[PDB]
């Protein structure tokens, strides 16, 4: 079965008289519990595609179907719920709230989901230990390093046990060992919770661990090349 | 210049911004509003201050010197002995008494003041431009004389009607006797106001000498000065040369309660003006502080590339000038227009609202008088420009003195 | 905790700070609200204090209003004391007023007659000195004067005063003799007011008038400045209705002008203060447009974002209003003892009341409502932008 | 040789009367024209050390001497001159001025240096073309991508021909091809003008192209372990 489908997805940018288009009828489908890599060149259009599939932007030339529900014909009272439980998102620059601690940052989607308290701390600490951040659970994002500021976002995406995780470069600020550990964690999560992963990566080595690879040369999702 | 370029880019920074950003328009209409309310308040204060001088101080005379109830003709040096203290604009000998006016069984008590033939209008502005009546042509003869319009309540008279006059003896002895009740011809009516022009009449000093018995003695003196609220000092000072008995009361002494009320009113208005100045200057400094606090990150980035503190100072004085000059100019443009030609009568009902806020409460007209000074406007512009420069300067150097790595991380 | 909106709103206040100046930028809105509220309450206190002080000290001795009836020496037989039905009426007592010329052994002056029953209590009673309001027998023609007047014309206890009534004059074809009487002063009287200059009191029953005298009716006013609305009244032929504005007319004009100017300055203060609250909170909402994008990414309903920003606005506004009310009350109560306005005018003082229930309460509530309403639109505008669009900056 | 020397400097943090030590007696030195790599695990303290060497933070112990002049005791004008004329810095998160364009961002160090406007635009355009970003000179940082923003920061660092470049993960958000091109450009710059490149990198195989490969762990500069 399929989980997230997009077809004829075109996005163009126009602020002044100058036009700049980034996508050319991108069409692909992701099934449940599926590894996937969207490795590609810089400036190709990987991040904007991820924004479009997540419902955080308007494609204006197509539609994205999530679990049979198109994203355009969705009320704000329903988009929020989908975005809170069914889908998790990791930004490329790991946008964190710079007034909460790391523990509160990881536990924020659990608070938003109206979960009953006194185990929110347990799940947040479990995820912070899983990404390897037990000793930095009281530091604000301003007091965190760039490498471990990314792990907070990674844990925040995975703390709610979603169905599909859209990761935008979850590796670029990490070393090889931490990247390997986090990819093992993602594989373990797929094995147990069955969560599909759509990861945009620049590291070609760990991209081979992904079940499927795409290219996105110049805004078109080609099958495979280099 | 580079600093002006950076300041202008900071002004129009938000997205494309069209012409200017949200921070720019919010920070430039606070200055305009402050300047407008400042000049409006100062214009209203000047307009009220002109009213007190015209309607209260000019109406009543200041100071006196009384006689020893004896024939005292050696007073011709008084007009030469009032210029010893500077500030005495004019002086005029005068006489006062009381009497009755009869016209169709409408007797009314009237105090009557005798004035100098030539100094009746230079001493004070009261009997000067009331109605342009048949004054300044009385002479010693032609005893027809002027009275206020408000005295003709039960009396129906005009410029030529005849009335009766009652006078007392006022002999130079220990006590008083029966009144003489010597009648006289009086004709002529003026109009000044409704408060003083109620039971007040006017007589010459020339025709007061005959049918009287003090031997052409002018008992009182009159004075006019500039320091009206300080006038107690100069009245005593100019009375150094006088007769054996001298009284040094003035408008302050005779009208102490009115003077106290006037001083209280002035103090309250000055306190309210100080409050307006304090409030209308806070929204200027506060809004410009937030802009620089927002730009602190770009300040850090510029300091990383090697921008000297002089460059940042120039950038932010240009930023303050751009946010201040346009705002102050718009402020004076709107404020001078709304103060010189105030919105006369369009105040009845405001825009339709779902819930009326405190309807049928106390409603007051804003301001009838307003004086254009064209000098406090310059002071308001100077202080607005100075505050705009000062508000966008201290946070600039404060952010420039921090290490770039700490502030850029979000600390 | 469970109310996530309240938690985020409380955490938005009490920011990172870590500096003396860092707290100032976060507390700018609270400081502005406090300044506006304090200025409003202290200026209202000063205004009300001046109005009350002038009202008491001037119109607590002179008749605020009086009717007229001169036909037949009218008694309440035509209409009892309950004849007046106008609003703003609190008490009515008999009175008799008119201009009278007083001749002494050495001087002649003028005054206004006051008719006070010995049994009836008048507002001028407690200021009597050395006398106990006695000797005002109807049979005796005893005269009460004023301290300022008595010093002015030189009359003390044990003297005689000739009384002439110019209004009550019998016109005849011999002379122009008005009503003439001889009164004896058997007491010392005083009052600390302007009215002491020409106050003088007698019994109502006297033959001072032609006919055996006119009988007015003193009418106390709950609002002594309401007199502009004295149009609704009834009176018989030959008489009229009178107000306190016949005397001190320039005082009434000055009071009206001062009230107008104070209202204008109040409007200016409100206009400046309301603008500062509206813009500062809107800019605080607009500055954190990236935070609401992250919250919407995590699944926050726009209603929840509106609640977050409304909670932050309320938390700022309540603290600002309370601090402003406290500071304004303290400044009003200490405008002279602390002497903050050192450059005080000569013989000039400011009198406050700082009345609580109707002045310092509604202002704070209006300020809090303005703080609430200023936040709603910017939060709605920020919640409309797409999360990936706002986060690009 | 020598150009920059660290005299036993160590850094601690007081996060509200709580001490979290981050550095331990760093005493390494670098010559002129020596391309250096620092490698370590995430959260070890590489970026803090790099900030300390650039004069952007207080060492709280020891001192950093630039060819005879300590950075602790230096006038503000002298510090600004040093930072503008002979020291380039690449932030880990490429802080660029958001209201300017890419060309203006790259040309910004030249404008502060009071250079002729005729050559400023030519040099900025050449440096923008060097990182392969010619077709985006009119784009604001909000209109750029992660890779393009990183390349703009790299071009801004090297546009003034400094004597020493402090790079903090210059190829984090780049693909393999662009990272290889950037490192090649760094090599050509080192060979032509002789500029030392003190680069912190999370990539191991790309760090093998450096003269010395110091590894920094737990606040200490170990000689070589991994
Ligand atoms: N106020 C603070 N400033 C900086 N780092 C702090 C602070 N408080 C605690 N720390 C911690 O000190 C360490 C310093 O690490 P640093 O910021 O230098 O990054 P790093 O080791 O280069 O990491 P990476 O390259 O993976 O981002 C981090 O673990 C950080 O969480
Ligand atoms: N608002 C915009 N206006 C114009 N061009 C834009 C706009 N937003 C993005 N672009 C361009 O469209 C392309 C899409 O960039 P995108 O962020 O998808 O790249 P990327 O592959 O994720 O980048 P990187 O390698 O830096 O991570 C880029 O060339 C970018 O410059
Ligand atoms: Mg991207
Ligand atoms: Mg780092």
């Amino acid at each position: 079965k399929i989980l997230l489908q997009c077809d004829n997805l075109c996005k163009r940018y126009q602020e002044g008289s100058v036009q700049t288009d980034v996508l050319h009828n991108v069409s692909f489908s992701v099934g449940e519990g599926e590894m996937m890599a969207i490795v590609g060149s810089s400036g190709s259009g990987k991040s904007t595609l991820l924004h479009l599939l997540g419902g955080l932007d308007t494609p204006t030339s197509g539609d994205v179907i999530f679990n049979g529900q198109p994203m355009s014909k969705l009320s704000s009272a329903a988009k929020a719920e989908l975005r809170n439980q069914k889908l998790g998102f990791i930004y490329q620059f790991h946008h964190l709230l710079p007034d909460f601690t790391a523990l509160e940052n990881v536990a924020m989607p659990l608070l938003i989901g109206k979960k009953k308290p006194a185990e929110i701390n347990s799940r947040a600490l479990e995820m912070l230990k899983a990404v390897g951040l037990d000793h930095r659970a009281n530091h604000r994002p301003s007091e965190l390093s760039g490498g471990e500021r990314q792990r907070v976002a990674i844990a925040r995406a995975l703390v709610n046990n979603p169905r599909l995780v859209l990761a935008d470069q979850p590796t670029g600020n990490l070393d090889a060992r931490n990247a390997d550990s986090i990819f093992q964690l993602l594989g373990e999560l797929n094995r147990l919770q069955g969560t599909a992963f759509l990861v945009v990566t620049h590291d070609l080595q760990l991209a081979k661990r992904m079940s499927r690879q795409l290219e996105m040369r110049d805004g078109r999702l080609t099958a495979e090349l280099s | 210049p580079l600093s002006l370029l950076i300041g202008l880019r900071f002004s129009r920074g938000r997205r494309r911004g069209g012409m200017v950003s949200l921070i720019s328009v919010i920070s430039t209409i606070g200055i305009a509003l402050g300047v407008a309310v400042l000049i409006v308040g100062l214009s209203a204060m000047n307009g009220f201050e002109r009213e007190l001088n015209n309607r209260i101080l000019a109406v009543v005379p200041h100071g006196e010197i009384e006689a020893v109830d004896q024939p005292w003709t050696n007073w011709q040096e008084a007009l030469d002995h009032v210029q010893k203290v500077p500030g005495i604009a004019a002086a005029a000998p005068y006489i006062n008494f009381t009497g009755l006016v009869e016209s169709g069984a409408n007797l009314r008590a009237i105090q009557v003041k005798g004035v100098n033939p030539q100094q009746e209008q230079r001493l004070s502005a009261l009997p000067s431009f009331v109605q342009g009546d048949a004054w300044r042509n009385f002479k010693a003869g032609e005893q027809q004389i002027i009275i206020g319009k408000g005295v003709a309540d039960a009396l129906k008279v005009k410029q030529g009607d005849w009335v009766s006059i009652m006078i007392p003896n006022s002999n130079p002895e220990h006590k008083l006797m029966q009144p003489k009740r010597v009648r006289l011809h009086v004709a002529g009516i003026l109009q000044l106001s409704g408060q003083l022009d109620h039971s007040f009449a006017m007589i010459p000093l020339a025709d007061a000498q005959q049918y009287l018995d003090m031997g052409s003695s002018v008992s009182g003196i009159a004075l006019k000065m500039t320091d009206v609220f300080n006038a107690n000092k100069l009245v005593r000072d100019a009375g150094e040369v006088t007769n054996s008995y001298v009284y040094i009361k003035s408008w302050i002494g005779t009208y102490g309660y009115m003077y106290r009320d006037i001083q209280m009113i002035r103090a309250i208005m000055y306190l309210a003006m100080v409050l307006v100045i304090g409030v209308a200057c806070f929204n200027i400094v506060s809004t410009l502080v937030m802009a620089v606090k927002d730009k602190s990150g770009d300040i850090a980035v510029l300091r990383t590339l090697g921008a000297k503190d002089g460059l940042i100072r120039a950038i932010f004085v240009w930023y303050g000038l751009l946010a201040g000059l346009f705002g102050s100019l718009c402020g004076v443009i709107i404020g001078v227009v709304v103060s010189l030609q105030l919105t006369p009568i369009i105040e009845w009902i405001e825009k339709l609202i779902g819930h009326q806020f405190l309807s049928s409460d106390i409603y007051f007209i804003d301001f009838l008088p307003s004086e254009l000074h064209w000098l406090d406007v310059f002071y308001v512009l100077v202080t607005a420009l100075l505050l705009s420069l000062l508000a966008s300067w201290y946070p600039a150097r404060r952010a420039s003195n921090i290490d770039p790595a700490r502030v850029l991380s979000g600390q | 905790y469970q109310p996530v909106a309240l938690f985020i709103g409380l955490r938005y206040m009490r920011g990172r700070a870590a500096d003396r100046f860092g707290r100032f930028v976060s507390w700018l809105s609270t400081i502005g609200i406090t300044l506006g509220v304090m200025a409003l309450v202290t200026v209202l206190s000063v205004m009300n204090g001046f109005e009350r002080e002038l009202q008491n000290n001037i119109l607590g001795l002179m008749p605020q209003a009086i009717l007229s009836s001169e036909h037949g020496s009218l008694n309440p037989q035509q209409l009892p004391e309950t004849a007046v039905k106008l609003d703003g009426v609190n008490r009515v007592a008999p009175i008799t007023t008119g201009d009278v010329v007083l001749q002494s052994a050495r001087s002649v002056a003028v005054g206004v007659m006051l008719g006070i029953d010995p049994a009836q209590k008048d507002p001028l009673t407690p200021y009597l000195v050395n006398v106990k309001q006695t000797d005002l027998e109807p049979g005796k023609y005893n005269v009460i004067l004023g301290e300022q007047l008595a010093s002015q014309l030189g009359v003390n206890r044990g003297d005689q005063i000739r009384v002439m009534v110019p209004s009550a004059s019998q016109f005849t074809p011999m002379g122009r003799i008005p009503s003439q009487r001889l009164f004896n002063v058997i007491g010392t009287f005083a009052a600390n007011s302007e009215v002491d200059g020409y106050e003088m009191l007698v019994n109502i029953e006297d033959a001072s008038r032609l006919m055996g005298n006119i009988t007015g009716w003193r009418l106390w006013l709950d609002e002594p400045l309401k007199v502009d609305s004295l149009s609704q009244q009834k009176l018989p032929e030959g008489s009229k209705w009178q107000d306190w504005r016949d005397r001190k007319g320039e005082l009434f004009q000055a009071v009206r002008m001062e009230k107008n100017m104070m209202g204008l300055l109040l409007s200016l203060i409100v206009a400046v203060a309301a603008f500062n609250i509206i813009t500062s909170l809107g800019l605080m909402v607009m500055e954190k447009q990236g935070e609401v994008a992250i919250l919407q990414t995590q699944g926050l309903t726009p209603r929840q974002i509106m609640m977050v920003f409304m909670v932050q606005g309320a938390s700022a506004g309540i603290i600002g209003a309370i601090l402003g009310a406290a500071l304004g009350a303290l400044l009003a109560s200490q405008l002279n003892n602390l002497m903050p306005i050192i450059g005080v005018l000569l013989d000039g003082a400011a009198l406050p009341v700082a009345i609580e229930p109707l002045q310092v309460i509604v202002i704070a509530l209006v300020a809090m409502a303005i703080a609430l309403l200023s936040t709603l639109y910017p939060s709605w505008r920020a919640a409309a932008t797409q999360p990936a669009e706002a986060l690009r900056y």
